[PDB]
């Protein structure tokens, strides 16, 4: 998916 | 009078902005240095990527955006990020310089530097007018902040799922912005309409940018200069 | 005697190296500045990405690699790129400094800087020994160059299709390297075995790097710092 | 596929 977005959003 | 919740919404939205905005621009010294072909695309893509990160940290501190499903939070950021960057960039922008002034002359992006990052004047004409039109609106920080959270929480963005919940948020914010300008901005009987106009202005700047983004990203020799996060946020993913 | 074709193969492989290697390291001033957490991952990922580009330009000038199907050229670069970078880095590496010296002290990567790009000493121990073991081999430029093209054109790489054609190339190169050291390197009766040993050394440095690459890339807060090209070449694509 | 690799290789 949106790996980095998921991560930054927790 | 502003209620007790609407004043906490103001205090909390300002806090969010103050955490994710660095008035020293000191983290700029760690971008790829600028050059003045597309000599400016690496430093400027770094700036956009840096910004996207700060926009996510703003959004996560907006009341109840944290509560929205992760799909909704992605879809909102995916379609609103470039508007919220264009919106926040006003803080560095200078009417006198006609350029964003982010520290020393090394981070003074005039209009020439921006054309040297792949973007044509069809995006740069409306954007500079937006910046000075928003600037001249001499907004209070409590309105600049509020307008940002409002542009974010729009339900009319592609691929949002719970329209009624993020509309419930945005209205509650619009209520706070209107009562702020009445009770608190001396002279703003016209202002809330001016601000809501900048929102429509944005969506049309968004259209031109994301169209010119397709031009750059379909050229792998240029998309090579972007960053993993830019490519993810401005990508056409679902 | 070296034949007429094997001497053109030498002249052409040296030309390739001289085009894709900048002994001034001047394009380094346009990487993300280094920091001395992973303070070094952005500048060093930029260096790796910069290198990958120079490795592709080397390969395209190797005789008949241009002729190989694009799938084969991708598969070769995908699995050989990190070895050819480790191989080319010897040029800047210094026995005295125990560090690659790429200009001023800003581009003097000692062993500490490298641990600060996500890589542990399990990769850094064998790599520094490789560098000084290759360095001490005091290779002629015609052997350093030849060894690079040989490591590239190995058919025993995952997902190559025409083994027999890229083997036909690599052998022809091995023939040129052996005749060079006999006819031209005074004292290298042992050397061609030493070089072919560095090749096996590489594959084991490749294994450790690409294992430690999975550690970094599975962390999106770190893979965020990589570059579109790094992620593409060191990715697990097919 | 490998967009940038394809491009760099011509
Ligand atoms: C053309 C070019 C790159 C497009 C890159 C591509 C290919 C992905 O389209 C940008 C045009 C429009 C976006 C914002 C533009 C600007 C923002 C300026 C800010 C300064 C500061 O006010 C701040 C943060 C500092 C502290 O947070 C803001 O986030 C951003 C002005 C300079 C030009 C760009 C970067
Ligand atoms: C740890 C770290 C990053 C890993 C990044 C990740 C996460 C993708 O693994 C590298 C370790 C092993 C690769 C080469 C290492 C080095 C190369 C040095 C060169 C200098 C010059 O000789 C030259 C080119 C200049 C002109 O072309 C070479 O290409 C590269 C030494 C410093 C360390 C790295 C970069």
């Amino acid at each position: 998916k949106h790996k980095i977005l998921h991560r930054l959003l927790q | 009078m502003l209620s007790d919740e609407q004043m906490q919404i103001i205090n909390s939205l300002v806090e969010a902005h103050h955490k994710t905005y660095d008035d020293s621009y000191s983290d700029f010294v760690r971008f790829r240095p600028p050059v003045r072909r597309l000599s400016m695309l690496p430093h400027l893509a770094d700036l956009v990527s840096y910004s996207i990160q700060k926009v996510i940290g703003f959004a996560k501190m907006i009341p109840g955006f944290r509560d929205l499903t992760a799909e909704d939070q992605i879809a909102l950021l995916k379609s609103s990020a470039i508007e919220i960057i264009m919106l926040r960039s006003n803080q560095s922008f200078s009417l006198e310089d006609m350029s964003w002034s982010c520290g020393g002359p090394d981070f003074k992006y005039c209009i020439n530097d921006v054309t040297k990052a792949g973007h044509t004047l069809e995006l740069l004409e409306p954007l500079v007018k937006f910046q000075v039109g928003l600037k001249k609106l001499k907004l209070h920080e409590e309105e600049h902040v509020l307008l940002m959270a409002i542009c974010l929480l729009s339900p009319d963005r592609p691929g949002v799922q719970d329209h009624v919940r993020i509309e419930a948020l945005q209205d509650r914010l619009c209520d706070v912005l209107q009562a702020y300008i009445r009770i608190q901005h001396p002279g703003g009987r016209l202002l809330y309409a001016k601000m809501i106009q900048k929102l429509a202005d944005l969506r049309s700047l968004n259209e031109e940018h994301s169209k010119q983004y397709r031009s750059l990203s379909f050229q792998p020799e240029h998309s090579m200069q972007l960053t993993p996060l830019v490519l993810e946020v401005f990508g056409s993913e679902v």
